């Protein structure tokens, strides 16, 4: 909780910024800002390129495990051994997870899961440590592959968003920290402020490459940023967002021979509504919303098992060697109970023209193909795709049903296991499962009417089941709308959105929220708890408050740095008359370049050191220094923002996460410091 | 009305069309279209291509119904939706070594039920002749998406994949003659075994964090 | 083997053999009406006989026929004749009996004989403008007139096609009349338009010129 | 330019809304955010019906003059007298223009144009004079039915968005001050914060009925609003535009009998771009841009022309007498070109199905129209529709060419016209014809490639041309890819509308921008303009500030308001050391009630007076009571946002227009007032 530090996103204007500024504008044409576009559109190109990488090597790496275990399936059925074909089927789900589980658990843990979470702290200004790491990424993209390939109950999709983030944090930077390699480029970028407004851009370029749904990805950063309107970066987080769909589009199309056919825009391409079948009426809307009120209710269920479950990892499964060996587990066993699902499955269909990629004949007449074995060797973004659009009576209820209650459970299970995935496919799946059998029960209840078609409420399960969950509503609705390339659908997948987060929020939070919060990380929410109201800024404040003045000692400023019962990094400057902050980083660069009262220091020497600044330990500074004084003026942020102490505890609140701000100093009417409001003083209450 | 030396092409056209639909029926509940009336299409393609070669103008887009025109389309929509292209060969004259194959394997195993009919014998006879055409028809299978480029396999020349058919049914729904080795209790015993791994290994890790 | 799969069953192979000449001879009736176009006023026995085969053939055969293989060749075969049939919208120029010409459309084609007649014997075309003019008109006002009743007796949608025997009946005269015949009305209006158009084009610059002179002096 | 006051959408925290805020938590249930959830809901839905209205009314009276007048053209074609045609063509346009123009320029002057301006003002905090009026809307909405139909080359899309808005000002209030009718509902909602937030939702569901852009009008409402991101209210506003564009979808689906089909989600509806001719490559990327370079040079010329006229009508059409006159004539011109332009065309072509209601054989061969009329007589949404989706040789290019030429300077004229009317559709119109010449032309120079199909470059020239005009980009660009369904498209459409708007900015601000300008609006933009860094608060800020005492005088009040030098409305509360910060409407209040140290007022009578507070002169103050003193604390705003001296003119303008603030203190480094920022201080610096 206390090891979390919060992003300096609030540029400190002090005398040096002031002095690049000027000095950048009197330089012929200003490049800052066409800079930031050629780094968008880079990092735009490069999320899109690695959602590329991850699409093909799944599918090649997939199609060939398939085709071995079909292989092995075929031979073994009619001679007999077919507990060598389980057998195989697990060892191979089991080496794969194995690697992957391998690289998460021992070299990145905070490769595991989604990274979402990780990334909406990061929008929140909350640094969770190693997010925005080379290495993180590359396990990240490896992992999320072994993880597919090695069979668990996961998605691809939900990782893409972290994948970007990485990219868009390093790229602006022109340099490799990891690799020890400085690009002399992109050095102005080398900040809070603008690594943040990058990271936006692409975290939004990885949900525009997951779904092809650009709007969506910039209505995602955008929710979790939570900041001003900011024009111009939402237009480059827009102009991101485009690029990646569109160089996913344009790859892929080249990887599949068709140039000029781009219907892939993303990793999961829902198909098209625009047919009689996917209309509704007027009079399906109490219906749709009770879909919601279910996938509220099942959301609630998946995410008060996976916490119980998290909480019982936490406690007992918290050594890299047991995750390891929990991930293989979960793996063999997903294997075992599809197979038992498939060997026990007594229902077949004949092949049709796509609907299983690989089909598999088991114990049934030749020419028809076990039908539960194409849920499992088809990919998630198939089965998906299928329960979208098939013909009514495509599926039996028996088999679609048992294979619903099998794959809820497998994907609350593997949720919060070490590896890189998402969970964004599955409950979309199991939305779309159970959101089809609900149209299933419809048209036998209305004589197979032609308003109860199954394929419609596919989709409303599946958006019912993924807001229960995620509980996820605008950027969610956005995403849909755009996959779906249906504004009317709109309406119902906004209204079972609605109910599924007002029936979920009732027993439990999102997914997300939840997982955040077990890591006990300083999360602020849109706006104060309604029960906190009643507070104002003297309530929430830290107080008393360290203070440096405006010539300071240096001794005393060593002092103040070093003390170890507390590791603040933000001091008012004051003469208690406050006259600006001053951040322990800068202290830091102050301190190392023995910049004393007793050549001048540029905003690059401060970047220079950034964002890994030397702790206050490997500052030597002698006796005869610590006399010394220490002007702060030209080096504090001579406006930082401030508020009364009677200022209500929403306007604190609204002021803080809009501004992106790190410290919020409380004065009294006389500009006196009197306390310090920090993101941990805002976020403790619930 | 057009010229009587141009209502000829229009009206050798006409039979020819009228010759096709007459064979495209009476070939259709046992298909063999491919073999049957494959000299019928192309004499109606051939006949086409004449008007195409003073008559095109006035009989092909000279008012909004071409009749002409779409009869054309349904013909070769036809042509194209039963796959008579893999059922020929390159040049598309007469019928591909393959699939006479196929046919006469096809003759054959319907041959071999008649002879033990008179369902016991049927399954233990000539089981082996309906494996090499399973096997065969697999084949065919195999080399139609390498031959022509297709992405999937799907559909071969109709009269092949109804005569497929027909065996199967015959061999499968009217007989019972298949029997794929179940191994059930070696999957229980496998599949029980690794379903209670899990159980073992939360229960363990519980056990060993209770009492150190 | 059952005489179902492998070889045709005796009570639906007759039944086969009658929907293949009664399709044979629609087909070969379709191809000798298409130019110019007679489709729904002589292939309309050679229709019924194929949907009532089709209706006699469904509803023991029905099962093993029409849905016993991929490639339904009996049901594509009536989809296309039904397509064909809708399509050149001659539902609505037959009678409710169905089992000859509607008065209409008996009506259109006796007069554009009458009308093609008219244009043979005026040749020997500047005799052909002259007198069959009233037999044009006529010809042309039936057509408005019968299009208006499927407007209002069939009402289905603006700018439906009526059965297109007709029109395309209506159409070679049409091309006669106006390509080859250059039959062609002259107009004495471009006069009075131009005097008309140009004195209101003048208003815009008489109003503003008088706007902006007025307040040039107060 | 002084006769605009700004919003109060700051709400002033003081103790009496401390109170209220607290007694409403005291009950049972808070059903203050259900009831906003009811209003965005009746919002939406009044808001489609408004839109169902003008299309079904402009649909029927529209046909009725198209039918009068084909069927006058048909009986003059052979016996002669055309020019009778047009004489009535002329005056059947005159006369519903007459009674259009009449009720704009004499009844209500503020429905004049789209109302897309006022209401860009309104959400940037400004308000014009009658904006949300009751009358404002039904001139706005019987004006614009009757520019349709009186044949203006003019769109009705546009004044969707400021109908919306009033409906969203007058149904939240609950109440109607035009009629004098008071509902005893919606009390709470009477503040300019909550009405400033409903607009937003109205003007969004605007755009989405206008063009079935849900996202589209959310980000719209975003990007003039610009304030801190406020999640519930943007999901409030996507409520709405979900609503609208449904309702509108619903109800038009009942007039046209087919209730099942819900194909017209928006009053234009572009079609749909899923098809293989409906494709691009990466080649034809700079042959996009290029088209944007032709929008925005053309948007430039279309500007340039306009703001000539514009000036020349203030300066000499300001009378209403003669702005009746001049919209008469635009009409009787406007029928008068098309007539000579269909006079004289030589092509047509057959009726190739549908494409039109109402076909113009006139001098050609039976059974064939004149193209030119087509060009004319259809609705300019559908002359749209058919250059996007025709086949490849639909168009002669000199018949398209001369209607270009000529709408476009027709649009132009009659763009200022005293007239309810929007320039959208008109806008959209003329790139979609120029557009499409553009891929004719690329037809003939490529030899008819598969690549090069005119309706494609139809739908970029309109995206280039309305880009270049009215200057949208992130909105218009959303807009573009909800309208044609397709994500794909956006990739392009962004890259026109980002080269459409430089390159028309280069020579001239949009026309939106241009009108407000020319109204002398202190309209306050995203951001300062590039010499901002070099500024501080200091030198933008008012000096000296008339203040108040906490325990001031009442004769001192009152001299103060009475002033008639300046019209202040809001005084900072001083003991010169800030207290908070009083507005005039308050000290109003205050005075009327004589509530004075020598029962108590509730925040609900301070709502009481709002919005028309009286002046003033209307109080009446005795010689006894100007002596009396009047305490300000349970009044006053206790904690106004401050900046100091220092504080750089960016951070002032960012937090001044991210909070929708109406006066900024400007303090000393002792907390004392220096100075005061309002819009008008930062709004002049260009
Ligand atoms: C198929 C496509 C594949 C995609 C290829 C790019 C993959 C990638 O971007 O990988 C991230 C990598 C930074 O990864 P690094 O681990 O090397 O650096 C971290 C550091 O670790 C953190 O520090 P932390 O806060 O945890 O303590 C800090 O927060 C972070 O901002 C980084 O700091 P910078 O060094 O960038 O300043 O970008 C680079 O290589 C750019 C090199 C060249 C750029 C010039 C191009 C114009
Ligand atoms: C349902 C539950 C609620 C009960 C309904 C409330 C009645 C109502 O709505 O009345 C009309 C409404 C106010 O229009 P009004 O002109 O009567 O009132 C202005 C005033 O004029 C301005 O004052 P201004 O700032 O210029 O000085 C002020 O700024 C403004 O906010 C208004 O003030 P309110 O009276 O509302 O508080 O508008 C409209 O058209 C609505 C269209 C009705 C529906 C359209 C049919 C499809
Ligand atoms: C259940 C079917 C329909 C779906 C297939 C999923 C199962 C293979 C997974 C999902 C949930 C898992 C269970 C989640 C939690 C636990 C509790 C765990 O610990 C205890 O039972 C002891 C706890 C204590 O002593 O406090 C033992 C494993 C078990 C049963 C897990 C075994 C494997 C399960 C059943
Ligand atoms: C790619 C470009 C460089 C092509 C140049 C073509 C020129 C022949 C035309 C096209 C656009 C025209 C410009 C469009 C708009 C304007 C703004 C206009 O400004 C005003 O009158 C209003 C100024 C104000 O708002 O105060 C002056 C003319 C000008 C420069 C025009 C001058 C003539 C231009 C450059
Ligand atoms: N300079 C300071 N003087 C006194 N209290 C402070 C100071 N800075 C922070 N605090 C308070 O100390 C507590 C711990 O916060 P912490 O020391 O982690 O802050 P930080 O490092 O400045 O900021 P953050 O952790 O949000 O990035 C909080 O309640 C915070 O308000
Ligand atoms: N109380 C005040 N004392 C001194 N100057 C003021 C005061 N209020 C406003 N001003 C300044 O007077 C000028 C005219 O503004 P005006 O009087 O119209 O302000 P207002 O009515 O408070 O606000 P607005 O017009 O923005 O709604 C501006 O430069 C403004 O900063
Ligand atoms: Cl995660
Ligand atoms: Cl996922
Ligand atoms: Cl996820
Ligand atoms: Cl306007
Ligand atoms: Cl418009
Ligand atoms: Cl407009
Ligand atoms: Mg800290
Ligand atoms: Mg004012």
């Amino acid at each position: 909780s206390l090891k979390y530090e919060s992003l300096d996103y609030d540029n400190s204007e002090n005398q040096l910024f002031l002095e690049e500024e000027r000095r950048i504008n009197h330089t012929a044409f200003r490049t800052v800002e066409i800079k930031r576009w050629v780094i968008c559109a880079l990092i735009g190109i490069l999320t899109g390129l690695v959602a590329c990488f991850i699409d093909i090597v799944v599918e090649n790496l997939a199609g060939l495990k398939y085709r071995v275990i079909k292989g092995n399936i075929d031979k073994f059925t009619e001679k007999g051994g077919l507990s060598f074909s389980l057998l195989l089927w697990a060892t191979l789900n089991a080496a794969f997870v194995l690697v992957g589980s391998v690289i998460v658990a021992f070299i990145e843990p905070v490769a595991a899961g989604s990274g979402i979470p990780q990334i909406k702290c990061f929008l929140n200004g909350v640094k969770i440590p190693h997010v925005v790491r080379l290495k993180t990424l590359v396990i990240k993209v490896s992992g999320v592959i072994l993880s597919v390939v090695g069979g668990l109950a996961v998605g691809k999709e939900g990782p893409m968003i972290h994948s970007g983030s990485v990219i868009a944090a390093g790229i602006s930077q022109g340099r490799s920290t990891s690799l020890k390699r400085d690009f002399k480029i992109f050095e102005y970028f080398r900040r809070d402020t603008e690594k943040r407004d990058f990271v936006s851009a692409g975290a939004a370029a990885g949900v525009s490459a997951a779904f092809g749904a650009p709007v969506g990805g910039v209505l995602f950063s955008l929710e979790e940023g939570a900041s001003f309107w900011n024009q111009f970066l939402t237009w480059r987080i827009f102009f991101a967002s485009m690029i990646s769909t569109f160089t996913l589009n344009f790859v892929l199309s080249i990887y599949h021979g068709n140039m000029w056919d781009l219907s892939s825009p993303g990793l999961i391409n829902f198909g098209r509504f625009d047919s009689e079948k996917m209309a509704y009426t007027i009079h399906e809307i109490p219906v749709f919303i009770a879909m919601g009120v279910v996938g509220g209710v099942l959301g609630a269920v998946f995410n008060a098992l996976n916490y119980w479950l998290t909480m019982f990892r936490i406690r007992y499964i918290h050594r890299p060697c047991l995750q390891v060996i929990e991930a293989v587990l979960v793996a063999a066993v997903t294997a075992t109970v599809a197979f038992v699902l498939i060997y026990s499955s007594r229902d077949c269909q004949p092949l049709q023209g796509g609907s299983m990629s690989y089909p598999l004949q088991l114990f049934c007449a030749d020419g028809e193909y076990n039908s539960m074995a194409a849920a499992f060797f088809n990919t998630p973004e198939k089965s998906v795709v299928s329960l979208f659009h098939d013909p009514p009576g495509s599926y039996n209820p028996l088999t679609l049903g048992l294979f619903t209650l099998v794959y809820f459970f497998l994907a609350c299970w593997t949720y919060g296991l070490t590896v890189s995935a998402g969970v964004f496919i599955p409950s979309l799946l199991i939305g779309a499962a159970w959101g089809r059998l609900f149209g299933i029960s419809l048209s036998y209840l209305t004589g197979a009417a032609i308003w109860a078609d199954p394929g419609k409420y596919a989709l409303m399960g599946a958006a019912a089941q993924l807001g229960g969950i995620v509980r996820m509503t605008l950027s969610l609705t956005v995403i849909m709308m755009e996959a779906t390339s249906n504004v009317t659908y709109g309406f119902p997948i906004m209204l079972v959105l609605m109910t599924a987060k007002i029936v979920g929020d009732v027993f439990i939070e999102g997914l997300y929220d939840m997982h955040i919060q077990l890591q006990s990380v300083p999360f602020l929410h849109w706006e104060a708890p309604v029960t906190s109201h009643s507070l104002t800024a003297r309530e929430v404040m830290s107080t008393p408050v360290t203070c440096l003045r405006r010539r300071e000692k240096v001794g005393v400023i060593v002092d103040v740095l070093s003390d170890t019962a507390s590791n603040h990094n933000g001091f008012p400057v004051v003469e208690a008359r406050l006259q600006g902050l001053i951040l322990r980083s800068q202290l830091i660069v102050l301190l190392k370049h023995k910049v004393f009262v007793e050549r001048r220091l540029r905003l690059k020497d401060f970047r220079d050191a950034y964002p890994r600044f030397p702790p206050i330990q490997s500052i030597h500074v002698s006796q005869d220094e610590r006399e010394c004084t220490m002007d702060l003026s030209e080096f504090m942020n001579p406006s930082p923002y401030t508020v009364p102490q009677e200022a209500s505890l929403p306007r604190v609140f609204k002021l803080f996460r809009a501004l992106g701000l790190r410290h919020l100093v409380v004065v009294d009417n006389r500009n006196q410091v009197v306390g310090l409001v920090t993101r941990k003083d805002l976020a403790r209450y619930r | 009305d057009l010229d009587p030396e141009c209502r000829e092409l229009l009206l050798d056209f006409a039979n020819s069309s009228a010759e096709l639909t007459g064979c495209l029926v009476r070939s259709a509940r046992p298909v063999r279209l491919c073999q049957t009336c494959y000299p019928l299409f192309q004499q109606v393609v051939s006949k086409m291509d004449n008007i195409s070669r003073s008559c095109a103008r006035s009989l092909l887009m000279a008012d909004r119904m071409q009749i002409v025109v779409i009869l054309s389309e349904f013909f070769n929509t036809t042509w194209q939706e039963a796959n008579c292209a893999n059922c020929l060969t390159n040049n598309s004259e007469e019928l591909s070594n393959s699939t006479v194959y196929f046919l006469n394997l096809f003759n054959h195993t319907l041959t071999c039920f008649e002879h033990n009919l008179q369902y016991s014998e049927v399954c233990k006879n000539c089981r082996e002749a309906y494996k090499t055409l399973s096997s065969l028809y697999s084949e065919m299978q195999k080399m139609n998406e390498l031959e022509n480029k297709a992405e999937p396999g799907t559909h071969l020349c109709i009269d092949v994949e109804d005569a497929m058919n027909i065996t199967r049914k015959l061999w499968s729904r009217t007989f019972n003659c298949s029997v794929p080795c179940s191994d059930t209790v070696p999957v229980i015993a496998v599949s029980v075994f690794i379903l209670f791994l899990p159980v073992v290994f939360y229960l363990s890790s519980f056990l060993h964090s209770e009492q150190k």
